[PDB]
């Protein structure tokens, strides 16, 4: 296989949000303290969340025939179509 | 918030290794807006 199919797996698998920046924002709605599970479990599900996106963004860009990066009017009409395919909230 | 961390997480998704900031930034809404979300449906439980 070839170094990036290994750098693009391994900044996979290691990137994540900073746990100060979720906590800050779970928090400016609870209004009150949360548990680091709560960041950290809050973590995966917005990293999946991303995930869904991008793969969606990634399909429509090749779909319409462009290549990335993903343009702005990729990020948006992915968007739509996981609402129409009712797979994000 | 986000914008160098997510777009380590761009990359490892299948986006360019040097995503558009354009791009990264709607991209940083929309989770910003789904935590959201997830926290005001959480609470309700």
């Amino acid at each position: 296989f070839s170094e990036e199919q290994l750098n693009r797996y391994e900044m996979y698998r290691r990137s994540a949000f900073p746990k100060a920046a979720i906590k800050r924002l779970i928090q400016s709605i609870t209004g009150t303290s949360v548990s680091q599970n709560v960041v950290i479990a809050m973590s995966g599900i917005s990293k999946v969340f991303v995930g869904e996106v991008v793969e969606e963004a990634l399909d429509v860009c090749e779909k319409w025939g462009e290549m990335p990066p993903l343009q702005p009017k990729h990020m948006r009409e992915a968007v739509r179509r996981l609402k129409s395919k009712g797979q994000i909230p | 918030l986000f914008s160098k961390e997510l777009r380590c997480m761009m990359y490892g998704f299948g986006d360019d290794q040097n995503p558009y900031t354009e791009s990264v930034d709607i991209l940083e809404d929309l989770v910003i807006e789904f935590i959201t979300e997830m926290t005001h449906k959480a609470m309700s439980i």
